[PDB]
């Protein structure tokens, strides 16, 4: 009567959720990943002469 | 060179931690690593003992100019086999199971399926396994307490003592799936003087022996 | 000066030799070669050890692509067309290729020596430092050790019964006295060096480690048998591998020794003397050449990774 | 029964919900998104020195400290532009699955199958490296030290829970309970109010530092997953397993976004990371290499080839420019 | 940490010295250590270098080929051996530690110093005064100028500022060229470039007061300037 | 091979036909 209920009850927290889907979420990685692309050295190599390595 | 006056003490300090990396390296190698494994309710507080003296647990020893670490592992409760791999590269695994294993109720299924899962493992198939049968103060009374048809339905032919070891001896040579690499060492002794840690001794040392054999491809 | 009869070789003698060279040239090729790339390409096969038996196999090609082509085209020409320069030049490449064999051979004994009774650790942290010392003193010694060879030979021409020849060949008329003692000892000096000294140390020290490997004495003190048989094994290739290198290195310079013994002057006797050491010393450079390729086998047949890492470069 | 029915019902009308409103996969809708070509990274510094296999190794805040965690009991601190080593640091516990380096650089903690998170301080009057505090509490081996501040950190072990601690006490400040499983790895978020544990049940999830909730629950993969990681923006994560199949979820939507496998691939992924502008997801692989995925077109856009032993362990510069990678080779490379 | 001193006294032209160098209460083997000396009521000087493990051993060409180094890191001890001195030996003599690898203060603390008295190319180091009147409360900027440009290609400006104390010992202020040490109040600031250089001190306090000194690292031998002192 | 001296023509003939050893 008591071992499961915790489970459920954060099932119960689980289901109040503001749902941000799929579609509506994958913008912000796309976003984040489009607008940090520039001042990635890995991703876009950076000129030699500022290269520490 | 181009280096600053600080640059070079840096480089300097680098080199000197160098050194002191390989002179400690050089001891480290030269200490024998042996896993400690075995299954449940099999015994391993009674060995660990006789050496010469929380998560995993250490025990350090020099044996005839040999110093030996061994790792045990009944310190964890966790058996999903994740930090078996931490364990390659090592000289022997000590694997510890009693002849009064099926007491605690059936000596085949778990710990024979830990035998196969100890060689079958890619890390472990090429590191020799030790097999320890020690105490000789109940593998005697509970032979001929009754035909071992109620757990052990392999075997329904005459049973002494010495028969009983060699054909469970036997089925750990057939328990074996390759025999080319990997080497068992069984003991069947007395627990009552330190002959655990001589057989552990020439275990490792003829292992060692032959890794110098296949390094210079003599083997 | 006539011996009551001419110099020649037979001709089946001849072809015998052509196939038997042939046969040997290529095994050795293949056998070093694959031993070669099995060492270099395996990372967890680079160590001490594997660079001295490196070491061994390049020495051994080299010596085999210097020898074997050279005497196909002695036997089947009779001339030497080729200059002053590279007639020099070749006995001083054969004497350091010898050189370094021998004592790749002898520095090789030692290590597994050493891995069986210094067996604690004796790989540690690897040692490919000492290794690489050892390796330059031995190329260095057997380099130095053949100059004189890059120093003494010559081409003198010579009228034979009508026939105009050239022969290049060690002059005996030289400069220094030392270099004179040289000509006058080549023979001698090459048997004491290359064929007493590296079997002596390599008997020996091969000795030593089988018998520390079958050093027991308390008996069955272990249950552990099986593999004792094992190390009789290993051991008797060993000795094997000693016994090859022997018999294979013997006949050049038993047939040395004979010219210098029983070789007489101003009497026609001593012809049919020279027409057996010519069968003779060809034959005994083939048989070398045979010891030279004789490693890789014995490693393929004793050696289980050796084995199966010969299988997957030739399978693929 | 009733509380089973109960669960089992709301199971699966919380999994109905997903499905129903959940409208297409990242896949579907970045399909349009050009690829990054082949990430051709060279190895600039190999750090030596090691002499066992590594396990663990953080770069610092300041992009050109490193530690390195490895078998023989030795955390070595790297100068990462001279190869110079700036310390040596010789652990009580030579067992060590992880390792991380102070925000501050004050402190490294680190541990594995002691069950102890040692902790010792560099900036030191007395010019060496102590042990400041070791913290105990928990009865599985350990993974995924990460500190949140000079004063509190975050460990993850097998004991199928994490803890938050608190250094100066010394004492279990929070525990999160909910994992069925070896717990593997843990992964700060960039905010330090939220993280992510992914455990051997073959599940993830998502706990608040602060009230210590079973926030978020995540499911898909088949086997253990070995390690996890955020996304630099602290709203999605990847995590890696031994399916050889990488998983990115993300901590709103409830469910998986995509997946990261390919056919040629039987190995597990053993470590992941991501670049510093979240586009080149980084997976140190159980056969012998690191592949470079594109975190958003699941493309194997890049192959780190050293490390003649299996990448144990991935990391990349605050700044991000350059990647380090160790193995059980006994080396790190770092690459650019 | 505590450095001591000791050997001090008077000899005569001629003779031979040994000064002693004891610490307690840090790594003495993972530090190098310097030997410096004053001129009475004249100025610091740089003698002598030793680096960790006694690998490099530098000494000022002023008196290059006369002093020797001797060192004892199982002991922790630092030997400075005198041969032959002349009129200008005399003077307050201390001793320095010094550890070097990145981000380290490798002028920290200095020793108490000896006196010892005598019977009767180089970076140069310009300081524009030797005695400022100042009351409490007001900032004071000092400045001083070198030869060469301390800015290396590394980044690193091989700059350090110390304060002395009337009666009292050298301490480190500044290690490289804006970098506070440990324990010093974080009211002095340091800015510059090239050759030009200034510390600036806000919110002056009475035991501020004293003698300040800037050096050049970023070579050997190392050189110490004229001593900026403020009165009040 | 190795000769006594340019008189021995059998010498140098062995020589020419000899290994180069």
């Amino acid at each position: 009567i008591a071992q499961a209920r915790k489970l459920v009850e954060q099932l119960k927290m689980e289901a109040n959720i503001d749902r941000i889907k799929v579609s509506k979420a994958a913008a912000d990685l796309m976003a984040y990943c489009e607008a940090h692309a520039k001042e990635d050295p890995l991703l876009t190599p950076v000129p030699a002469s500022e290269n520490p390595f | 060179c181009t280096l600053s006056a600080e640059d070079k003490a840096a480089v300097e300090r680098s080199k000197m931690i160098d050194r002191n990396l390989r002179e400690d390296g050089e001891k480290a190698a030269r200490e024998v690593k042996l896993l400690l494994l075995g299954a449940g309710e099999s015994g391993k507080s009674t060995i660990v003992k006789q050496m010469k003296i929380t998560g995993i647990v250490e025990t350090h020893f020099t044996f005839k100019d040999l110093h030996f670490k061994m790792f045990d592992v009944g310190g964890q409760r966790s058996e999903r086999k994740k930090w078996i791999h931490c364990f390659e590269g090592v000289t022997a695994i000590i694997f510890c199971v009693a002849l009064s294993d099926y007491d605690l109720v059936n000596r085949m299924h778990e710990s024979m399926k830990l035998f196969d899962s100890i060689c079958n493992n890619k890390w472990f198939t090429d590191t020799s396994i030790i097999l320890f049968l020690n105490k000789k103060d109940l593998f005697e009374e509970k032979i001929k307490k009754s035909p071992l048809t109620i757990c052990y339905p392999e075997y329904a032919g005459s049973n002494t003592y010495e028969e009983a070891a060699a054909y469970i001896q036997c089925q750990f040579e057939d328990l074996n799936k390759r025999k080319d690499t990997k080497e068992i060492y069984t003991h069947f002794t007395c627990a009552t003087d330190t002959k655990n840690v001589q057989f552990v001794f020439d275990a490792v040392t003829d292992v060692i022996i032959k890794n110098n054999l296949k390094d210079c491809g003599l083997f | 000066p006539p011996c009551q009869g001419p110099i020649e070789i037979k001709e089946t003698f001849k072809y015998i030799n052509t196939v038997v060279s042939c046969l040997v040239f290529v095994l050795g090729i293949i056998g070093n070669s694959t031993l070669l790339r099995i060492i270099y390409k395996n990372k967890c096969m680079r160590n001490g050890p594997n660079i001295l038996i490196a070491s061994l196999a390049l020495g051994d090609l080299l010596h085999i692509v210097i020898d074997i082509p050279i005497n196909v085209y002695k036997l089947l020409a009779e001339d030497w067309p080729f200059g002053a320069e590279m007639c020099k030049l070749v006995p001083f490449i054969q004497k350091a290729s010898v050189g370094i064999t021998v004592l790749s051979l002898c520095a090789l004994s030692i290590d597994r020596y050493r891995a069986v009774a210094s067996w604690s650790r004796i790989k540690g942290i690897g040692v490919p430092k000492w290794t690489a010392v050892e390796i330059v003193l031995i190329w260095v010694v057997s380099v130095v050790l053949a100059v004189p060879e890059a120093i003494g030979f010559d081409i003198i021409t010579m009228d034979y019964k009508g026939s105009y020849l050239r022969i290049c060949l060690l002059h005996p008329v030289q400069k220094t006295a030392f270099m004179q003692f040289y000509k006058t000892a080549k023979d001698w000096w090459l048997f004491s060096f290359y064929f007493c000294l590296p079997l002596a140390i390599t008997a020996f020290f091969y000795t030593l480690m089988t018998c520390e490997m079958l050093r027991k004495k308390s008996g069955m003190q272990i249950a552990l048998n099986d593999h004792l048989k094992q190390r009789r094994e290993v051991a008797k290739t060993v000795f094997c591998l000693v016994l090859v290198f022997a018999l294979c290195w013997l006949p050049l310079h038993l047939s040395r020794i004979l010219k210098l013994t029983l070789y007489n002057q101003n009497d026609p006797n001593r012809c049919e003397l020279l027409s057996f050491l010519l069968v003779l010393d060809y034959i005994g450079i083939n048989m070398a050449s045979l010891n030279s390729c004789i490693n890789p086998i014995a490693l393929y047949l004793v050696s289980k990774r050796f084995k199966n890492c010969f299988k997957s470069c030739l399978c693929c | 029964d009733q509380l089973r029915q109960e669960a089992e019902q709301l199971k699966n009308q919380i999994r109905d919900a997903r499905k129903a409103c959940a409208d297409a996969t990242l896949s579907q809708i970045t399909n349009n998104i050009d690829p990054v070509g082949r990430i051709q990274m060279r190895t600039r510094r190999t750090l030596r020195g090691h002499l066992a296999k590594i396990y663990a190794m953080h770069w610092g805040t300041d992009s050109r400290l490193l530690v390195s965690a490895s078998q023989d009991g030795k955390l070595i601190i790297w100068d990462s532009y001279t190869t110079n080593k700036v310390h040596a640091i010789p652990l009580r516990s030579s067992w060590v699955m992880t390792c991380a380096y102070a925000p501050s650089g004050n402190y490294v903690a680190c541990g594995g199958l002691d069950n102890i998170c040692s902790i010792y301080n560099l900036k030191t009057r007395e010019g060496n490296v102590r042990v400041s505090r070791e913290l105990a509490g928990h009865t599985g081996y350990l993974s995924c030290c990460r500190f949140l501040d000079d004063n509190q950190i975050v460990t993850s072990s097998g004991d199928t829970t994490c803890a938050l601690w608190d250094i100066e006490t010394g004492q279990q400040t929070t525990t999160f309970t909910g994992h069925t499983g070896d717990v593997m790895s843990l992964s700060l978020a960039p905010d330090t109010r939220l993280f992510v544990s992914g455990a051997c049940d073959a599940s993830a999830k998502l706990w608040d530092v602060r009230e210590g909730m079973c926030r978020q629950t995540f499911t898909g993969h088949e086997s253990d997953i070995n390690a996890i990681c955020f996304f630099p923006n602290g709203n999605a994560f990847a995590t890696g397993s031994d399916d050889a199949t990488c998983r990115l979820f993300d901590l709103r939507a409830d469910q998986e976004l995509m997946t990261y496998s390919h056919d040629n691939i039987i190995c597990g992924i053993t470590s992941v990371s991501f670049s510093k502008s979240g586009r080149l997801l980084l997976a140190g692989y159980d056969d012998f290499n690191c592949n470079v995925w594109d975190a958003l077109k699941a493309d194997r856009a890049g192959v780190l080839a050293g490390h003649d032993n299996r990448v144990s362990c991935l990391g990349v510069t605050d700044d991000g420019m350059a990647v380090a990678t160790g193995s059980w080779d006994s080396f790190l490379k770092i690459w650019n | 940490v505590q450095l001591v001193e000791s050997g001090g006294g008077l000899v005569q032209p001629g003779g031979s010295r040994k000064l002693s160098c004891s610490a307690s209460g840090f790594a003495f083997s993972s530090f190098g250590m310097h030997w410096v000396r004053q001129a009475p009521e004249k100025g610091l000087e740089w003698v002598a270098y030793i680096s960790s493990g006694s690998g490099t051993i530098y000494y000022a060409d002023t008196v290059k080929g006369r002093f020797t180094i001797s060192r004892d890191d199982p002991k922790n001890t630092l030997f400075l051996q005198m041969t032959s001195l002349r009129s200008e030996d005399t003077a307050m003599y201390y001793c320095v530690r010094s550890i070097y690898y990145y981000g380290s203060s490798p002028f920290d603390f200095w020793g108490q110093g000896t006196t010892l008295t005598v019977s009767s190319s180089d970076i140069v180091m310009t300081q524009a005064t030797s005695s400022v009147p100042v009351t409490p409360g007001e900032s004071v900027s000092i400045s001083c100028r070198s030869s060469k440009s301390l800015l290396h290609s590394n980044g690193n400006t091989y700059l350090y500022w110390f304060l002395q104390r009337p009666g009292q010992s050298p301490q480190l202020l500044i290690y490289r060229m804006s970098n506070l040490a440990s324990g010093v109040p974080d009211r002095f600031s340091g800015s510059g470039s090239g050759t030009a250089f200034t510390l600036t001190i806000s919110r002056l306090e009475a035991e501020d007061v004293g003698v300040y000194y800037c050096m050049q690292h970023l070579e050997y031998p190392l050189t110490f300037g004229a001593g900026t002192k403020l009165e009040l | 091979c190795s000769c006594s001296s340019l008189m021995d023509k059998e010498c140098v003939y062995f020589c020419h036909l000899d290994i180069i050893w």
